[PDB]
């Protein structure tokens, strides 16, 4: 359009995010070793 | 915006603060995210001469929301701020970086 001139279901699954980061960091610290 | 009776015309919101639907008594705030630029949303200027208002133009009628790598965190902002560096905006309109 060119514009002008100028709570207790996402901490529970941003902590299963991170944790499931963490597993897919050891998966691969235990592929390469 | 019109927020009193007896009114002969409304006054246009200023820069900041938007408005979209009809017959709006409050302007509606610029959410975190975007942005409201606009030359011509002055007021009306009252002549003593004959009290009657001229020259009214309105403001902004959409959001008009924050290009890609441009943020706003604050709201109420006529214009968009840069991302600062080290840090991304994947897409128009996001609220911070």
């Amino acid at each position: 359009g060119g514009g002008v001139n100028q709570i207790l279901s996402l901490m529970e699954d941003e902590d299963a995010e991170a944790a499931q980061e963490e597993q897919a960091i050891v998966d691969v610290d235990a592929e390469m070793q | 915006f019109n927020d009193e009776f007896s009114q002969p015309v409304c006054k246009a919101c200023w820069s900041g603060s938007f408005a979209s639907k009809r017959g709006l008594p409050t302007c509606e705030i610029a959410q975190p995210g975007t942005f409201t630029n606009v030359a011509a949303a002055a007021n009306a200027t009252f002549n003593t001469a004959t009290l009657i208002p001229t020259g009214l133009v309105k403001g902004a009628q959409a959001p008009t929301p924050c290009g890609m790598g441009y943020f706003q965190s604050s709201a109420e902002t006529t214009t968009c701020t840069a991302c600062a560096v080290g840090t991304y905006a994947d897409q128009a309109g996001l609220a911070a970086c």
